[PDB]
């Protein structure tokens, strides 16, 4: 009972210590997880901006196709 | 059609530091 | 030994309680981590679709270049 | 005091066991979190490469516009 | 050459809710 | 103006395995 409830104390000491760092690593891995979610948005936003600029080249290229074909027809007429 | 292109350099620049940071922290894990 | 093994009980109570919430926060931070991995795929897929549409503008622009240069040569011939 | 400090031992056993797996799940959820941060970079890099190729189509399309308008003017002059 | 463009609005829309959700949960942490 | 296009197939290929892997691990959680 003497050094018996002593071994208990030891395990509990080590334990509280283990539960200590884990409560810190979860701190670290929570701002990271946090920052991971803010970058995902940036990338997403970038992807939207890009598509916006892509929906425009396709547009510009569509009118070019017209501009050029009208010139080509004309020259075939004389 | 600075409009979308200057907005992207922004996003990508901004999206460079974070990626640069996230890895730092990940190491300090 | 009396209130001695009492202090033990207290630490263990608090402990089980600490190990309780951590077993819940890890629950929360696991569906998130989960959702973080499903969005990464969407973004990736979006990036592929985009490139597909980009590999096409470059194509369209390549033929335009040809369409236009043939018109230009012709007009230099008469 | 006899089977009293026995109940203590049991809780501590189960406890150390609980603190065992959590120290493993956090292992698993740390290489994942790790890999999640390396892919974010790939996607980012992909997004940069893409934009590079996009800043070029817009360029090519800008000169086409010129190439075509000069041909069109000319033909309006005779 | 709706083909790739209607597939993207889809991905981005779909990629908007998730980003909208992931942050919610991240707060409830 | 292989330059940027062959660099992308690379990034996307490479960005396919990881996404394929990350999910595996996520399950084994």
């Amino acid at each position: 009972i003497e050094d018996k409830i002593e071994e208990i104390l030891s395990k509990i000491y080590h334990i509280e210590n283990e539960i200590a760092r884990i409560k810190k690593l979860i701190g670290e891995a929570r701002q990271l997880l946090s920052g991971i979610v803010q970058q995902q948005n940036n990338l997403l936003r970038a992807i939207e901006a890009q598509q916006h600029l892509l929906q425009l080249t396709v547009w510009g290229i569509k009118q070019l196709q017209a501009r050029i074909l009208a010139v080509e027809r004309y020259l075939k007429d004389q | 059609x600075n409009n979308y292109t200057s907005l992207i350099h922004s996003l990508i620049e901004e999206s460079q530091n974070q990626q640069e940071k996230n890895e730092q922290e990940l190491l300090e894990l």
